[PDB]
């Protein structure tokens, strides 16, 4: 789940996940309009009251 | 058919140092601007690496049954294509299963076979004078095939098979790994214009094939190729010249490694652990 | 329908393995013939209805 948006990466031919620092799935390749995705959360953070 | 080569002259076996060489992939996923570290059957760095090469000037022929210690890293330095495969397989003699690698100047073939292979296998080279014109004659590799599991052909193509005179224009880096039933083949294709031995530099080897065979190996050989022409005198065993191309060969073992990834998911450097207290070091922390 | 009644060692995963030089059980080479202390290891399914 999160929010998915267009992105600019250099895919290898062979590679359709990307992943950060963190190992979470972050770059994804669209399968059917060969495209890259960015995929990023929904919470963004700090909300103080 | 297949007939036994004469023209030899025995050296000591040549010897290198393979510094900073033998680094593949990991895995398939983009990683950029991040430090990673792994453990893998990797080529150890400023290893001692056998070097074989077949120069015409002696004659010296060499291509014998290597073993396949748990991995190969075979790189080539050529200018007009004399090393144009492998063979792979424990007896090489049609009582056990063999991988048999071949750039046929038309199609690269990869079978999976009980070959009864030859005693020197090659692939002859011509030349002829209605026009100046190389092309590949003869096919001696093995003699018979049968109960033939894997079978490959790629696309027909069209390649400059001609000598060439001068530096080395190509270095053909290869790592071949044998785990659990799968042959995984990475690879490297980059120019160069050196002609000694292996270039300062560093490169990191991809992934091409991923080879369903399920074949126990532990010996191995290279397939070269002859030129033979009117120059030549005397029959098929002798009759013949070896143009000039080189090979080196290092044994794959279990080491950890420290690889550096760019922002555009490439690797750039990397850390042999264990090799110095230095590497170590860089290795910790 | 045959299997593998005999071999030197264990298989490693996803090995295959179709040779069917003979199994030397005892410690006498039989040289490439059947006979005594030394079989042919592939063996026949039986597969009565
Ligand atoms: C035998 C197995 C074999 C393999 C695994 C192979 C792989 C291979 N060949 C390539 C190109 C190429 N490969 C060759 C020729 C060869 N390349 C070799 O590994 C060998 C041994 C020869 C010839 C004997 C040539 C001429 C090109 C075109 C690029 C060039 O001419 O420099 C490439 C890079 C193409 C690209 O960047 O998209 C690969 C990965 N070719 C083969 O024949
Ligand atoms: C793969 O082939 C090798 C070579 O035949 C096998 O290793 C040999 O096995 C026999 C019988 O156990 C021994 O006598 C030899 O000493 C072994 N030689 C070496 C270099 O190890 C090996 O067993 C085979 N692997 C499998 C899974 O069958
Ligand atoms: C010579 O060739 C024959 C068959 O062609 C082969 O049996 C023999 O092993 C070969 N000997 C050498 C030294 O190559
Ligand atoms: C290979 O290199 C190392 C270090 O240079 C050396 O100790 C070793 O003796 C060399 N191999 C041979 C067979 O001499
Ligand atoms: C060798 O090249 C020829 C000509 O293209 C081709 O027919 C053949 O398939 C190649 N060898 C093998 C084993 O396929
Ligand atoms: C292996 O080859 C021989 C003769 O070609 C044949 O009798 C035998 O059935 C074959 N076995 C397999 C598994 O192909
Ligand atoms: C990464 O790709 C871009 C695309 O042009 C290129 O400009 C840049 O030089 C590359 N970065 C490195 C370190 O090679």
């Amino acid at each position: 789940t999160g929010v998915l948006t267009e992105s600019n990466k250099k895919f290898l031919p062979f590679q359709q996940f990307g992943r950060d620092i963190a190992d979470t799935t972050d770059a994804v390749r669209d399968p059917q309009t060969l495209e890259i995705l960015d995929i990023t959360p929904c919470s963004f953070g700090g909300v103080s009251v | 058919q297949c007939v036994n080569l004469t023209t030899r002259t025995q050296l000591p076996p040549a010897y290198t140092n393979s510094f900073t060489r033998g680094v593949y992939y990991p895995d398939k996923v983009f990683r950029s601007s991040v430090l990673h570290s792994t453990q893998d059957l990797f080529l150890p760095f400023f290893s001692n690496v056998t070097w074989f090469h077949a120069i015409h000037v002696t004659k010296r022929f060499d291509n014998p049954v290597l073993p396949f210690n748990d991995g190969v890293y075979f790189a080539s330095t050529e200018k007009s294509n004399i090393i144009r495969g492998w063979i792979f397989g424990t007896t090489l003699d049609s009582k056990t299963q063999s991988l048999l690698i071949v750039n046929n100047a038309t199609n690269v073939v990869i079978k999976v076979c009980e070959f009864q292979f030859c005693n020197d296998p090659f692939l002859g080279v011509y030349y002829h004078k209605n026009n100046k014109s190389w092309m590949e004659s003869e096919f001696r590799v093995y003699s018979s095939a049968n109960n033939c599991t894997f079978e490959y052909v790629s696309q027909p193509f069209l390649m400059d098979l001609e000598g060439k005179q001068g530096n080395f224009k190509n270095l053909r880096e290869f790592v071949f790994k044998n785990i659990d039933g799968y042959f995984k083949i990475y690879s490297k294709h980059t120019p160069i214009n050196l002609v000694r031995d292996l270039p300062q530099g560093f490169s990191a080897l991809e992934p091409l094939v991923d080879l369903p065979i399920g074949i126990n190996i532990t010996r191995f050989q290279t397939l070269l190729a002859l030129h033979r022409s009117y120059l030549t005198p005397g029959d098929s065993s002798s009759g013949w010249t070896a143009g000039a191309a080189a090979y080196y060969v290092g044994y794959l073992q279990p080491r950890t490694f420290l690889l550096k990834y760019n922002e555009n998911g490439t690797i750039t450097d990397a850390v042999d652990c264990a090799l110095d207290p230095l590497s170590e070091t860089k290795c910790t922390l | 329908y045959l299997y593998r009644l005999f071999r030197k060692s264990n298989l490693k995963p996803f090995e295959r393995d179709i040779s069917t030089e003979i199994y030397q059980a005892g410690s006498t080479p039989c040289n490439g013939v059947e006979g005594f202390n030394c079989y042919f290891p592939l063996q026949s399914y039986g597969f009565q209805p």
